[PDB]
């Protein structure tokens, strides 16, 4: 959409002077062994590293010199938005079923709200493992018909 | 029946004619919309019967492929209404009378078969229609006869292969 | 009966009447007993495919390495040419396997509502448990005894484990499932896992 | 003893562990992985 590939950037390249300038402006106060230009000299490289890889991976800029994120689903931009998605819908669906589960051991006893407080830890050890296999557990579950009340 | 092993709906019990048990979505619950949808069903049946062939002779016979209006309109107007001003249930599906001269009313069984029969040949007649429209959107301005001769060059496989994977 | 962790007491809802039994389920996923009945079904069958595809892409290596035939690995199998299209023989997997396959999901549901012939009406299976059809699928007429069950699903289950150890191999190292064996035993202690 | 058990259970205690736990992992990764913006995997 009128994006250009990072490595063909010149704002982009002129970015990277800009900081690395600006970097270099504050080394020059300082003798070249000593510890603040060493812990200087380290910032330089973090930079070229960061432009290096942003470049190595295709990410799109515009006029600006800044990458943009193209979420329409693209199978050249999946890394951007989709491949991190079903990782948090996972972590995220694994701690709602553990919460969710911990919650419905404990409704049966005598005075549930005692534990809410005052975590039974030996009996939440052997829920968490059971979250490893919650999209299992869940499809199952809503054919069964038990999870909705 | 539909597919062995799967319990039929209340309302389909294998009595009427060409039934099968088939439905599931569940469209066929109210005794009015069965009604419904058997007339209608019969008058696609009828019209894509009557269709198919006057599709394919062209092709045939080398006049070229399948790819006066206010008598037309006024017509078939009319022909519409006055079905349409029917009230008995059965008659609409079936409104024999005088529409049948040659009598195959007599016999009640013979009757029978031969609205399975027609129920049957108009399905097969409708999938074909589908099958014409879909083909002509694959292949342009190329008529079924045609499609069908190309196969006849490579009978090996109807050849979607060359479509769902291009 | 088998226990798998000896010290701890088998969950209640494994009652050991079923084959290959040995009250495994830390997670418990099979508490329900509508549950039960589908992944012993899923089991069987990941089990007979994983076993005929671990066998078929293990032997024909073997075979060439020894000089009786020529053929290559099982990864690059895809790049050789074949006498049709691969379009073409997956249209014929596609619609084949569809009948079998919603065969066995109406047996899964109603037992023994597809014991007979849909075509000739006098041929049928006989009466048997779901998941073993027995009949024409048994010609010899073999005994199907519960040792033979047990013997079918421990021989399931290391053939599930060695399939996913060859992906594992081929993922990693780069080569071949038997060209590896081979280089584990000219230096034990010198080829494994650690070093790669 | 049982009573210190019981109070290392307790609800600000417990969360005060996991969250520093989890904190102290998550700037692990941003010190193994740093300035990351897409997936090269
Ligand atoms: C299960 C299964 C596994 C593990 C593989 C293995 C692989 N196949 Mg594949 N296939 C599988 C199913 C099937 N393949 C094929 C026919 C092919 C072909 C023609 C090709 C593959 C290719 C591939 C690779 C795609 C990445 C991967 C190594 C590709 C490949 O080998 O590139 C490295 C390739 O060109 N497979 C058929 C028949 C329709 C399958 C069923
Ligand atoms: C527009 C044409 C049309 C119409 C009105 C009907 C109507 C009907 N069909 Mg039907 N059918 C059709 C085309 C049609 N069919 C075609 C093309 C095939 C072949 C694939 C079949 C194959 C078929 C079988 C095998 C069975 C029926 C049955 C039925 C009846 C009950 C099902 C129902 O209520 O769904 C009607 C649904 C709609 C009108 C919705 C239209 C589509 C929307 C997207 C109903 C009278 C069942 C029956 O009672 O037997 C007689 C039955 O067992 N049909
Ligand atoms: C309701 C059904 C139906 C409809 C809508 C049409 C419509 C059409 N037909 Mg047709 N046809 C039909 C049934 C039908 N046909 C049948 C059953 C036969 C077999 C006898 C034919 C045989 C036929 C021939 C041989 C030719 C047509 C042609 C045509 C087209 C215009 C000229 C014509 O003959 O007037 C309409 C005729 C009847 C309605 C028109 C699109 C002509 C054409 O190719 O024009 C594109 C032509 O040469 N038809
Ligand atoms: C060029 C070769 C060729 C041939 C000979 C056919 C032949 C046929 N197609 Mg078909 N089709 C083709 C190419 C072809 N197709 C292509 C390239 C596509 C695009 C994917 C389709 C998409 C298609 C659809 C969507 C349907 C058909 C259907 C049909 C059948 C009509 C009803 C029937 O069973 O008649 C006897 C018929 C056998 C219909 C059918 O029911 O098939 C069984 C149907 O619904 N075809
Ligand atoms: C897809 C393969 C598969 C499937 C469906 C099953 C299914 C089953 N196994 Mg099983 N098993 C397998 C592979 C499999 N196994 C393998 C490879 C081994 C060797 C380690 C075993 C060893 C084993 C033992 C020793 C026992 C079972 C038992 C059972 C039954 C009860 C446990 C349960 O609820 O399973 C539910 C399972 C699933 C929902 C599948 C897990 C989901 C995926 C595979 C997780 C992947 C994680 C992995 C790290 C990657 C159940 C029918 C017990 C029994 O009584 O049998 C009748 C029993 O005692 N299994
Ligand atoms: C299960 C299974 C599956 C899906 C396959 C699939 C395949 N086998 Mg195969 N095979 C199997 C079991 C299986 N085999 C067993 C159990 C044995 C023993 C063999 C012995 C065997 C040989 C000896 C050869 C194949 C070859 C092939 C490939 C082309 C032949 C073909 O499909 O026609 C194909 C990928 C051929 C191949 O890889 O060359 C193209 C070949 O030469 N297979
Ligand atoms: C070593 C693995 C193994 C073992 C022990 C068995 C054992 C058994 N299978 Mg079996 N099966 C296997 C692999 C295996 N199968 C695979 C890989 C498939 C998929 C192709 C099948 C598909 C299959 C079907 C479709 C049926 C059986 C049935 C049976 C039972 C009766 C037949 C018999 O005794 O065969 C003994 C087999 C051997 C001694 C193997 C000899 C070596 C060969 C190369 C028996 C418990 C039947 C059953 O339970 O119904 C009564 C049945 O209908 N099997
Ligand atoms: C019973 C199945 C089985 C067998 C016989 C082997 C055998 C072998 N594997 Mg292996 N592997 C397996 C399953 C198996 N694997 C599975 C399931 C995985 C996925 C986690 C792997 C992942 C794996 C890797 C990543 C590597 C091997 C390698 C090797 C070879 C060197 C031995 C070694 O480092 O052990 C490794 C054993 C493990 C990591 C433990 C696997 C779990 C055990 C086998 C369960 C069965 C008891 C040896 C031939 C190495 C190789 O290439 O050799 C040169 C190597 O780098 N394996
Ligand atoms: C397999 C998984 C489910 C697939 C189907 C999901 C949708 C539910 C079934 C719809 C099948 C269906 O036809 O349902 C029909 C159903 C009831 O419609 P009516 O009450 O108007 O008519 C009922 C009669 O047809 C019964 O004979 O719902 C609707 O009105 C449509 C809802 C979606 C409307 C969308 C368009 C809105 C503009
Ligand atoms: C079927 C199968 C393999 C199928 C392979 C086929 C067809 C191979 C085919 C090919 O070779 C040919 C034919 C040609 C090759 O050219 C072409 C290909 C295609 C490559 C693997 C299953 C593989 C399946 C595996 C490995 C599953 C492991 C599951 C496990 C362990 C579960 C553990 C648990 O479930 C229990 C155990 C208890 C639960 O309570 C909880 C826990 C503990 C979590």
């Amino acid at each position: 959409s009128g994006l250009t590939p990072c490595k063909d950037s010149k704002q982009f390249a002129k970015r990277e002077k800009q900081q690395i300038k600006k970097l270099e402006s504050s080394l020059k106060l300082y003798a070249p062994e000593s510890a603040p230009a060493l812990a200087l000299n380290a910032q330089i490289e973090k930079t070229k590293r960061r432009f290096d890889n942003y470049g190595k991976y295709g990410l799109l800029c515009g006029s600006d010199g800044l990458p943009h994120l193209i979420v329409n689903g693209d199978q050249r931009h999946w890394g951007e938005f989709i491949t991190p998605g079903i990782l948090f819908l996972y972590i995220a669906g694994w701690i709602g079923w553990v919460g969710r589960s911990y919650l419905i051991a404990i409704s049966g006893e005598k005075k549930p709200a005692m534990k809410e407080i005052i975590i039974d830890v030996p009996l939440a050890s052997r829920i968490i493992f059971r979250g490893f296999i919650w999209p299992v557990a869940a499809y199952r579950e809503f054919l069964n018909g038990d999870l909705i009340a | 029946h539909w597919m062995p092993g799967e319990p039929r709906p209340a309302y389909l019990d294998g009595s009427a004619p060409g039934d099968f048990g088939f439905d599931p979505l569940g469209l066929g619950e109210v005794p009015a919309n069965l009604e419904r949808y058997k007339e209608s069903e019969l008058i696609h049946c009828r019209w894509a019967m009557l269709a198919v062939p006057g599709i394919l002779v062209p092709e045939a016979l080398g006049y070229g492929n399948w790819v006066i209006l206010a008598i037309e309109f006024l017509a078939i107007a009319f022909v519409e209404h006055q079905r349409s001003m029917e009230k008995d249930p059965e008659k609409k599906k079936y409104p024999g009378g005088a529409f049948d001269p040659l009598g195959y009313s007599k016999d009640p069984k013979k009757l029978e078969e031969l609205k399975v029969k027609e129920i049957k040949n108009g399905r097969l007649a409708l999938l074909a229609f589908v099958g014409f429209c879909v083909q002509q959107s694959a292949y342009p301005g190329t008529g079924p006869l045609e499609n069908l001769a190309t196969h006849l060059a490579d009978p090996w496989h109807n050849n979607i292969g060359d479509i769902v994977i291009p | 009966k088998g226990e798998w962790l000896p010290g701890l007491a088998s969950p209640d809802y494994l009652t050991g009447s079923l084959a290959g039994d040995n009250g495994f389920d830390p997670l418990g996923l099979a508490e329900d007993p509508e549950n039960l009945k589908w992944f012993v079904q899923a089991e069987l069958v990941n089990g007979r495919w994983a076993m005929l595809g671990v066998a078929g892409m293990l032997l024909p290596e073997v075979f060439t390495k020894i000089g009786i035939i020529n053929v290559p690995e099982w990864y690059d199998a895809g790049k050789e040419q074949y006498f049709a299209s691969s379009s073409t023989l997956f249209v014929i997997e596609f619609i084949l396997f569809h009948y079998v396959e919603i065969r066995r999901w109406q047996d899964i549901k109603n037992p023994g509502s597809v014991n007979q012939d849909p075509i000739f009406k006098q041929y049928s299976l006989p009466k048997g448990e779901v998941g073993y059809p027995g009949g024409i699928f048994n010609p010899l007429n073999f005994a199907p005894t519960q040792e033979a069950k047990e013997k079918e699903l421990a021989n399931g289950r290391l053939a599930m484990l060695a399939f996913l150890g060859f992906v594992v191999q081929h993922n990693v190292t780069g080569k071949g499932p038997f060209e590896n064996l081979l280089q584990h035993l000219s230096d034990p202690w010198h080829n494994t896992i650690v070093q790669t | 003893m049982r009573d210190l058990k019981t109070y290392l259970s307790v609800a600000p205690v417990l969360s005060t562990l996991w969250f520093g736990s989890l904190a102290g992992l998550l700037i692990e990764i941003n010190r193994l992985f740093p300035d990351a913006l897409t997936f090269p995997f």
